[PDB]
């Protein structure tokens, strides 16, 4: 199935398909955390795991969600050096938009152009195509809520559920099975959807220092990232 | 820019490109060459017409200016570039002091060339072997004979290519001062010499000569068949 | 220390074991264990790697265990490893397994010559042209002590050479063997006495009875010049 | 930094040139498309299909509009797609810049074509790993062409292209002529995809378009499902 | 081995094999000694000669009035690094009009020096660079090596076979503080002659001498007045 | 680096080239191009391949591309080294027209692509082309010419010639039939036609599956055609029955 | 199973700087001889074919009016280093108008050998370090000098040099024949000894050439008439 | 180690190291007898060897240092 | 065989090898230990004096990177003097470019984005180094981070890097540093260095000390000679 260097660099094998890029796919996976993403109504929602092994660590600086721009939000899976290169450069991305064009940039063309960038990294053969997930959330006129991921092969696409991470596959299918049913979703439903499904998948029944949360909606566009009180009060509320 | 060593040096202190290149110089045409009192000769052989050739787009013999000519022995590609090269640098040379080019001149020239282009990064040595006869200022004939390698040399008479050490050995044991007194006997030699051991049976000759007073002139296939003749009668009456 | 046993006894040294002869094709290995085994007065055991690559899985050890023990019958004798670079080179397992049964023969070897109650009054020696493809385990002191290495003749090699394989010559007053070392910078003593034998063929080839010394110059300039297309040396002289 | 700057296509001593295989190989593995020429205009249709419901089928497109009168759809890899697609608007805004009228088809297809051949020939990189099928209308006649990794391009009448294309020539072997309308060979398009299709063919499973002597446009989702309706 | 044909490439044990190479070829080298006393800096060196036709290779260079090194290794490298030092000295000399202190001649060195060991198809420089000087912190002796790193001694002494030298030097390292020259002088040489063997010690033509000092400048002498420092030298013990 | 390196501008122990050798062998298939002349005008046939029953038939040539005013070529090989060339010395010709105001012989743009052919066998190390192409043209210096190209990088004057799949058979009996100064524009199309029916097995030389051009010279025009397929079926029907009539004789 | 230009072996030597050293092996032995009163360069010419014109090969030739210089080894390669000396003495001159010495002759064409590599810059050199050694011979304001100068960049000062392929046996016969109270006419008398031992072929006016430098005249190459009365007395 | 293949395999020697591997631990525990193993090459073993019930410590040697070298002379 | 030969290559399972061995390499370093008290940080580092030849205070591993910025080093030296070259010149290109002094928070990413340059292209090695950086300020308070050479950079309340880590921070463990001025907490970090390196390893070893935090007002600098001695004082009562 190997003929020559096409197991080593980013060139076609015999069956048609590079081995290289499929690595990364594998390389995700070392980390070993999990993301969901949720759209709602009027609203989208991020919900993370985090895990401080020790406490000697300083606990206030293992985020791993990040703040592009005032109406933009991101979440990153994988590596972590790659992910906070590529948070530099979408940033750097953004700013450029901004000043050239006069208007903010939509979250649909920031991802096109970030699949764009990483899109040469399997072209060409001298180098390592960043082996790291991307997932964006936004508001925008005249649709409502986004949320896109991206991966490293240079593919990208809108969604209205995802999972990145260890436990795609069983996270999925019970987002599928829960979109299934057609029901209007508003911002306590959607927090509680999110915090259930990773909840349930785990099997862990996490306190409210384990998790991240990160919101927007149509009252304040601007991204902010929940505290533990308001955490607690949803993690309450959803047992009853 | 490609920038790869391509010649190195082997184990045993050696350079095995060269030596590949000097291979492919001896899978090549013959071509031989003398000089004379007052006119030098040079010829090639292995001619292999097909009956559907142009014989003026084939030619193996040049003339780089007024007084200077060559022929060449191995890759035909390589060949053009050295005769443009040296045109040029011949046409350039009258520039500067008016003086016609002398041999020595553009002998030393296309072997530095040769020479230097072994040691630039990321190129492959020339395939091709030179000889070039000329009559310089103050009527003094003479050739040279060029290497891929980057040495060249002054001889009497020579013959490379594909079978040359047969029609060395020949020469050898026949130049004279009295074969070289007579201008048509000069020709008769190598003529003979040029159907010792390459058969070249009359029809496979171009031969050329210049006599120290005008341009090259090569000369049709019709007197050659004269020269072949004579020398067959002169081998049969000779005993 | 067979032939003198009682100063290295009274002086309380225990003298080395084995020894391994590496050089390039033709300079002279086999020749020596020849002379040894002539010179020698005990057993001579003779074996060839490519005699231990049985059918069946589990011969090789047998077979080395066999020779040991045959070998420990005796009071005290010698055993000879013929181009041990055939019966392993160095453990590599990756994927399918491949190229192991021969390494256990090896490790059997191995496992013979050390660990309790080593094999006692033995001595082997062996012989390999290409030495940068044996296993770290086996060049250890303890069973490799001794290094001899065998180089291509500088100078006055050559001409003891050409003295030592020509005097049964029928050759005239005046030849120089000087000139004929000087002719011939880097070769080995199978071209020499194959120089030797070319200049005597063409002194017999047309009549007559005693070679000249043109008859050797030829002989050179056809035996060393022209085939020096083939030659063997370059690509060994860096063991690979 | 620095590249490579060395050829990683070679000669075989067979005198075949093996990734442009490798590369054919690989494109003929993607998604079916079909496109068919019938004396009014040119249909491009492709079948486009999502994972599971969480994919939102209005986000990307597999038929893209160059100019107002020019068309393409591809097929192969997915990435690979948008770079060519970008290049070729950039080509046609040069010519349209120079010569202030719009680009023949013919001279987009040459100037793609030739960048797919010289992205071939340079120092540490791949082939391309698509095909594409261009359609144009420009001075009453239409016209339709398709491209190839190698950078060769032919012009057709009818093409499949894709999984299970040789089935797909041999469908359009039986039934095209050229005598039809621009709705006839609609409907048999979608026939002749519908051979390849899952067990069900809703609309949002076909992407559709059209390029005739007004211009050059995608169906909307609508116009798609109803014409899916008296057929099959 | 496959680990062992570029500086790029990370053995599994966390080593580079042509950074070690090189340090092994540095060894070649003659052997050579440095020291300093309260105020002054000497360094002594051994020469060696190909053949009894042909004149001894020199050690001690002159890279400024109050700077000199000592080399061991392969000339050409030597050669181009004792360029840099004397450019940078006289760059230094001309802008800010002052002597140029030895800790930042060291510090460049070893940066220069640093840079051929990460990058693609290079390799370190083969030289054993023992420097000595005179500054406002009184006297200082360096080493350098292929690795590009540097240390900072009180006394030294490299080349082929010199750990005979390092022992004594190490065993005789408590009096070096307060005597002058003519015993300082002595003491190097005696360290010297340690790594010889029994047959020929300092025939006065295989020995250089460098000082350098408070109120004298880097001066450096050879087999001609080199006499002065060897009458006296005690009888080698056997 | 210079591990995925193939060195593919070196020698071998032989003395040879492989890569060079390669490509040659590459253009032992895909097609069979022939031409002769002996008179005023010269003529080119080759064979089609792309011969699909779905096709647009475009461009009014598949082949045969226009160079000058007063050239024509052929080629054989990759098609897209083919446009990158012809691409290429179209521009040559107009500049030497630009400089010298005057149309350039068919030697010195010939010796120019071969020296820009050559210059990727020497230095650079990329792939080489793998294109053997054709000339004719008309001069002033030398009236009509015809000339073959090589991947290597040399070339040669010629009078009948084919550098297609067959060649060796086409050549045999080129030579065994061809007379000098003496075949006008009327028998060498019968030549043609015979040569086309022996090397091509697939029997009665269907009309769509040859392309024939010819070139003549007027007063001052210099006409290149390429005549219709309305003109080839009456040769081929000549042919046949000349041939039949000289098989009833034997 | 491919190397890099400059990498190092575990013993530390190096692997193309070795080859060149001995890559030298095989080319025509010559002489130098340092004497108080002047010095002498010999070398043979190792005629092939009697076709040939001996006067043709040249192995001595002149970088100033005071300096001549001897090559072994190849000779494609030897023509750089000499033309970059007689560049740089005439740059010399023209700058400090006086006449430079040979050590520095000898010290910026040995500046120059190390410079082999494949990263750096286009003008470059393949891998090849120039292949050739060379004797330098000269008088300066501080007297006659001879140096010998070798493919790895290190330069020496002989008293009596011998390279080419007789290396060794010519210099073990120098080594009883040298003393400093040694005159021009016995230098090149036992010179000429040497390589009438040395040589494969009969010695005679055509098959080697020699040359000669004294504090008083110039560079000064010995002619076919001059070199026939210095052979009989042998 | 294991490996899954279809074309060819080495299967015997696998089946006497699960032996092996079923006796320590395994159905039937034992108490009265202790095993040492020596190697010099461990990343090509196999897993279930190195587990913490079947081979409980694991004991590394380490290249002697100036001190030991001079006491082992 | 062969993926583990360059750093542009992933791995089957997914993991680039040559940044693991760059990371081996670091493992063999003596040790450096960093605390950050109520009002400023503590450095530590044990040295190994390889012989009596080298002066006292030889191969600093205690550098200044700013006016008001430590630094400490573990690994390779070459690579630590570049990484503090290149810190430097950042520093001061910030500084001057603004016009005021450059918080860690950013340096920090600076210098972790100029390491992580190396570890995508073939052309060059991954650093062989991991250091930590540590300042006060009087706005910001204490700062800590630790980078290692794959390029992660994290906030931290007390570190320790090289050999003995592990055995270092299960004693930085039962320390209190949230509350205690760092007035004596010098005693802490030499009692907590005397109790690691047991003497078999090595025969003897020197202590180095840093300071910087409110008692220096901002400006980081050596201990004085007098509370280092103070320290070794109170750390010498080990034995009991
Ligand atoms: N020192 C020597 N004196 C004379 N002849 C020698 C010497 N060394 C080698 N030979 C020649 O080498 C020939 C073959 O040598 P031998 O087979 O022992 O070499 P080797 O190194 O074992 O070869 P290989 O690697 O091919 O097995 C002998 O016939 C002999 O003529
Ligand atoms: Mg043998």
């Amino acid at each position: 199935s190997s003929a020559g260097f096409d197991r080593h660099i980013t060139i076609f094998s015999p069956e048609g398909r590079l081995y290289q890029v499929e690595y990364a796919f594998k390389a995700i996976n070392q980390g070993g955390l999990t993301s969901v993403a949720v759209r709602g109504k009027d609203c989208a929602v991020i919900v993370t795991q985090k895990k401080v092994p020790d406490k000697l660590l300083d606990s206030s600086t293992v985020t791993h969600l990040f703040k592009i721009t005032e109406n933009i939000g991101c979440v990153m899976t994988g590596m972590t050096a790659d992910s906070r290169s590529q948070v530099q450069r979408a940033r750097y991305e953004a700013a450029n938009w901004k000043y050239k064009y006069g208007y903010e940039i939509p979250v649909d063309m920031l991802c096109k152009r970030i699949a764009d960038i990483s899109q040469v990294y399997t072209q060409n053969a001298e180098m390592r195509p960043l082996g790291c997930c991307m997932i964006l959330i936004g508001i925008d006129e005249e649709q409502g809520p986004q949320v896109y991921k991206c991966d490293p092969a240079g593919y990208y696409c809108g969604f209205k559920a995802t999972a990145a991470g260890v436990k795609q596959t069983e996270s999925t299918s019970f987002l599928e099975k829960k979109v299934k049913k057609k029901f209007d979703w508003t911002f306590e439903q959607t927090v509680e959807t999110a915090i259930t499904c990773l909840s349930t998948v785990l099997s862990i029944d996490f306190k409210p220092s384990e998790i991240e949360v990160g919101v927007v909606t149509v009252e304040n566009p601007k991204f902010r990232i929940l505290t533990e009180a308001e955490i607690d009060a949803h993690l309450v509320a959803l047992a009853e | 820019s490609y920038d790869r060593a391509i010649t190195v040096f082997s184990p045993d202190g050696h350079l095995f490109q060269v030596e590949y290149a000097q291979e492919a110089v001896k899978k090549g045409s013959t071509a031989v060459g003398v000089r004379g009192r007052d006119i030098v000769v040079l010829g090639v052989e292995k001619k292999s017409v097909a009956k559907l050739q142009d014989e003026r787009t084939v030619r193996k013999i040049c003339a780089l200016d007024d007084n200077v000519c060559m022929a060449f022995a191995g890759l035909t590609a390589d060949a053009r570039i050295v005769i443009n090269r040296a045109r040029v640098e011949c046409q350039s040379h009258r520039l500067t002091v008016e003086d016609p080019v002398t041999v020595e001149y553009i002998t030393r020239y296309i072997a530095s060339l040769k020479q230097r282009y072994t040691q630039s990064n990321g190129r492959r040595p020339f395939g091709i072997s030179a000889l070039i006869v000329g009559f310089d200022f103050d009527g003094t004939p003479r050739l040279y004979q060029t290497d891929p390698s980057g040495t060249y040399h002054a001889w009497k008479a020579n013959a490379i290519g594909r079978g040359a050490k047969s029609v060395r050995e020949f020469l050898e044991k026949n130049y004279t001062d009295e074969a070289i007194e007579t201008d048509d006997l000069t020709i008769k030699l190598v003529i003979k010499a040029l159907l010792e051991v390459v058969q070249s049976g009359g029809k496979n000759i171009e031969l050329a000569v210049m006599r120290r007073d005008q341009s090259l002139k090569i000369l049709n296939p019709e007197e050659i068949e004269k020269y072949v003749a004579e020398i067959e009668k002169e081998k049969e009456e000779n005993e | 220390p067979l032939l003198h046993p009682e100063r290295f006894v009274n002086l309380g040294i225990e003298p080395p074991k084995g020894v391994l002869l590496f050089g390039p094709p033709g300079t002279g290995k086999t020749l020596c264990a020849r002379a040894v085994a002539n010179r020698t007065d005990a057993c001579f055991i003779r074996v060839i790697g490519s005699e231990l690559v049985q059918k069946y899985v589990g011969e090789g050890a047998r077979m080395v265990r066999e020779l040991f023990e045959m070998a420990r019958t005796k009071k005290a004798c010698l055993i000879f490893f013929d181009e041990i670079d055939a019966i392993g080179g160095a453990r590599f397992d990756d994927g399918a397994g491949g190229d192991n049964e021969v390494q256990r023969t090896m490790l059997e070897l191995i496992n013979q010559l050390d660990g309790f109650d080593p094999r006692g009054n033995i001595k082997v020696l062996m012989a390999t042209n290409r030495p940068d493809t044996l296993d770290p385990a086996l060049m250890r002191p303890g069973r490799l002590d001794r290094k001899i290495e065998f180089s291509l003749p500088d100078l006055e090699g050559r001409t003891h050479i050409f003295k030592i394989h020509a005097r049964s010559m029928s050759v005239e007053r005046d030849i120089r063997f000087e000139l004929l070392a000087r002719l011939c910078p880097n070769s080995t003593g199978a071209e020499i006495r194959s120089v030797c034998t070319e200049a005597g063929m063409f002194a017999i080839r047309a009549r007559r009875k005693i070679a000249t010394e043109k008859d050797f110059l030829e002989a050179v300039n056809k035996v060393i010049k022209s085939y020096a297309k083939f030659s063997a040396t370059p690509r060994y002289m860096t063991y690979n | 930094e620095r590249g490579y700057s060395f050829s990683l296509t070679t000669f075989s001593p067979s005198g075949k040139l093996v990734q442009i295989e490798y590369a054919l190989a690989a494109v003929a593995g993607g998604a079916p498309s079909v496109g068919i020429k019938a004396a009014n205009g040119v249909v491009l249709a492709t079948e486009k299909k999502q994972k599971s419901i969480l994919y939102d089928e209005r986000s990307v497109h597999k038929v893209e509009p160059i100019t107002k009168h020019i068309g393409l759809v591809y097929s192969g890899m997915g990435p690979d797609y948008r770079v060519l697609v970008h290049r070729a608007r950039k080509l046609a805004q040069q010519y349209y810049l120079v010569y202030q009228e719009p680009i023949p088809t013919a001279q987009l297809v040459q100037r793609v074509a030739s960048v797919m051949q010289e992205y071939t020939q340079s120092g540490g990189v791949r082939p391309f790993g698509v095909s594409l099928l261009i359609c144009g209308w420009n001075e009453g006649r239409p016209y339709l062409f398709q491209s190839d990794p190698s950078g060769a391009y032919f012009a057709w009448k009818a093409t499949a292209m894709g999984k299970n294309y040789v089935n797909g020539k041999t469908f359009l072997e039986k039934r095209y002529n050229e005598d039809l309308e621009l709705e006839d060979a609609i409907h048999t398009a979608i026939l002749t995809l519908k051979e390849s299709f899952e067990g069900q063919m809703t609309e949002d499973n076909i992407e559709v378009g059209i390029c005739n002597e007004a211009g050059f446009r995608r169906l909307t989702p609508t116009e798609v499902k109803d014409y899916l309706a008296a057929i099959a | 081995n496959q680990y062992d044909n570029d500086v790029t490439v990370w053995s599994p044990q966390g080593r580079i094999h042509q950074i070690e190479y090189a340090m092994e070829a540095v060894k070649q080298g003659s052997a050579t000694v440095g020291l300093k006393s309260k105020t002054h800096a000497v360094l002594v060196a051994l020469k060696r000669a190909q053949s009894e036709l042909a004149a001894h290779q020199k050690k001690i260079l002159h890279v400024d009035n109050h700077i000199g090194i000592s080399i061991a290794g392969l000339t050409a490298d030597a050669r181009l690094l004792c360029n840099f030092m004397r450019q940078e000295c006289l760059d230094s000399r001309f802008v800010f009009d002052r002597p140029l202190p030895v800790s930042r001649l060291v510090s460049l060195i070893g940066s220069k020096t640093q840079i051929p060991t990460q990058r693609y198809g290079r390799r370190p420089y083969g030289v054993g660079l023992l420097i000595a000087g005179y500054d406002d912190m009184g006297p200082h002796i360096f080493q350098t090596c292929p690795s590009a790193n540097y240390f900072d001694c009180r006394a030294m002494s490299i080349g082929a076979r010199s750990q005979s030298a390092r022992t004594y030097l190490e065993r005789h390292m408590s009096e070096f503080m307060e005597c002058n020259l003519n015993e300082l002088v002595k003491h190097g040489l005696r360290a010297l002659r340690e790594t010889l063997p029994a047959e020929q010690d300092l025939t006065t033509k295989n020995v250089s001498i460098g000082i350098v000092g408070k109120d004298l400048e880097f001066t450096i002498y050879d087999d001609d007045d080199v006499s002065p420092f060897l009458e006296g030298l005690e009888e080698r013990p056997q | 680096s210079r591990r995925y390196d193939s060195r593919t501008t070196i020698f071998s122990p032989e003395g040879r080239l492989y890569q060079v050798e390669y490509a040659m062998e590459a253009i032992g298939h895909a097609g069979t191009c022939l031409g002769i002349l002996a008179n005023d005008g010269v003529l080119l046939a080759a064979e089609r391949r792309n011969i699909h029953k779905l096709l647009d038939e475009v461009f009014f040539s598949e082949k045969i591309y226009k160079l000058n005013e007063d050239m024509a070529c052929s080629v054989a090989g990759i098609t897209s080294d083919a446009n990158v060339l012809t691409n290429e010395l179209r521009l040559i010709a107009q500049r030497y027209l630009l400089q010298y105001q005057e149309p350039i012989p068919c030697e010195q743009l010939v010796t120019a692509l071969c020296d820009i052919k050559q210059a990727y066998t020497q230095f650079g190390g990329k792939r080489p082309f793998g294109v053997s192409l054709l000339y004719i043209g008309w001069d002033k210096h030398y009236g009509f010419q015809l000339y073959q190209s090589d991947p290597s990088g040399n070339y040669g004057g010629w009078k009948a010639t084919c550098i297609g799949n067959n060649s060796a058979a086409a050549v045999s009996m080129l030579k065994q039939d061809y007379k000098e100064g003496e075949m006008t524009l009327k028998s060498a199309l019968a030549l043609a036609i015979k040569v086309l029916n022996k090397t091509m097995d697939v029997s009665k030389l269907s009309a769509e599956k040859v392309e024939i051009a010819t070139l003549t010279r007027e007063n001052g025009k210099t006409v290149i055609r390429v005549l219709k397929q309305k003109e080839v079926e009456q040769l081929i029907k000549k042919h046949e029955e000349e041939e039949a009539k000289a098989e009833r004789e034997k | 199973y491919d190397r890099g230009v400059n990498t190092f072996s575990p013993e530390g030597r190096l692997f193309q700087v070795e080859y060149a050293i001995e890559a030298i092996k095989l080319g025509s032995t010559a002489i130098g001889i340092q004497t108080s009163e002047g010095v002498c360069l010999a070398v043979e010419k190792r005629i092939t074919s009697p076709l040939m014109e001996p006067s043709s090969i040249e192995k001595i030739v002149e970088i100033d009016a005071h300096i001549g210089c001897a090559m072994s080894g190849l000779i494609a390669d030897a023509k750089t280093l000499i033309d970059k000396a007689r560049v740089e003495t005439q740059n010399h001159w023209f700058t400090y108008n006086e006449t430079m010495t040979v050590e520095s002759v000898t010290q910026a064409v040995s500046n120059l050998a190390l410079q082999f590599g494949e990263e750096d810059a286009d003008p470059g050199a393949m891998s090849r370090p120039f292949g050739v050694a060379l004797l330098f011979g000269g008088v300066d304001e501080k007297g006659p000098q001879l140096f010998h100068m070798d493919p790895s960049g290190t330069f020496v000062q002989c008293d009596a040099r011998a390279i080419g392929s007789a290396s060794e046996g010519a210099q073990s016969s120098l080594q009883e024949v040298y003393h400093k109270s040694m005159t021009l006419k016995e230098a090149i008398k036992s010179s000429l000894i040497i390589l009438k031992q040395v040589m494969e072929e009969k010695l005679n006016a055509t098959n080697i050439e020699l040359a000669t430098v004294q504090p008083g005249q110039n560079f000064h190459m010995f002619t076919k008439e001059e070199l026939e009365e210095v052979i009989k007395d042998i | 180690k294991r490996f899954d293949s279809e074309k060819a395999g080495d299967r015997e020697v696998q089946r006497t190291m699960l032996e092996l591997l079923n006796q320590l631990d395994g159905f039937q525990p034992n108490t009265q007898v202790k095993v040492i193993a020596a190697t010099n090459r461990v990343d090509i073993l196999d897993p279930a060897l190195l587990r913490s019930g079947r081979l409980d410590r694991k004991i590394e040697f380490p290249m002697p240092n100036e001190e030991a070298r001079a006491r082992i002379m | 065989t062969g993926y583990d030969l360059s750093a542009s290559t992933f791995s089957p399972d997914g993991r680039v090898f040559q940044v693991e061995y760059a990371m081996k390499a670091v493992e063999n370093s003596s040790t450096a230990i960093g605390i950050r008290c109520k009002d400023g940080v503590v450095f530590g580092v044990e040295k190994l004096v390889l012989s009596k030849l080298y002066e006292e205070g030889s191969n600093k591993r205690l550098f200044n990177v700013d006016r008001h910025v430590g630094m400490a080093v573990a690994g390779l030296l070459a690579d630590a003097r570049s990484l503090a070259d290149i810190a430097r010149e950042e520093a001061s290109n910030f500084r001057s470019n603004f016009g005021y002094n450059i918080p860690l928070k950013h340096l920090a990413d600076r210098v972790a984005m100029y390491v992580h340059a190396y570890t995508l292209y073939s052309a060059v090695r991954p650093f062989g180094c991991s250091f930590m950086l540590g300042s006060y300020s009087v706005n910001d308070g204490a700062q800590l981070y630790m980078i290692d050479p794959s390029g992660v950079s994290y906030g931290y309340w007390g570190c320790a890097i090289g050999k003995a880590r592990q055995a270092a921070k299960t004693e930085i463990e039962k320390l209190q540093m949230k509350e205690m001025t760092c007035r004596d907490i010098v005693k802490e970090v030499a009692k907590i260095i005397y109790i690691v390196h047991d003497e078999v390893k090595d025969k003897a070893f020197e202590l180095e000390l840093s300071w910087v935090g409110e008692l220096t007002n901002g400006r980081h600098e050596i201990v004085p000679k007098d509370i280092r001695e103070e320290a070794e004082k109170y750390a010498k009562e080990s034995l009991k």
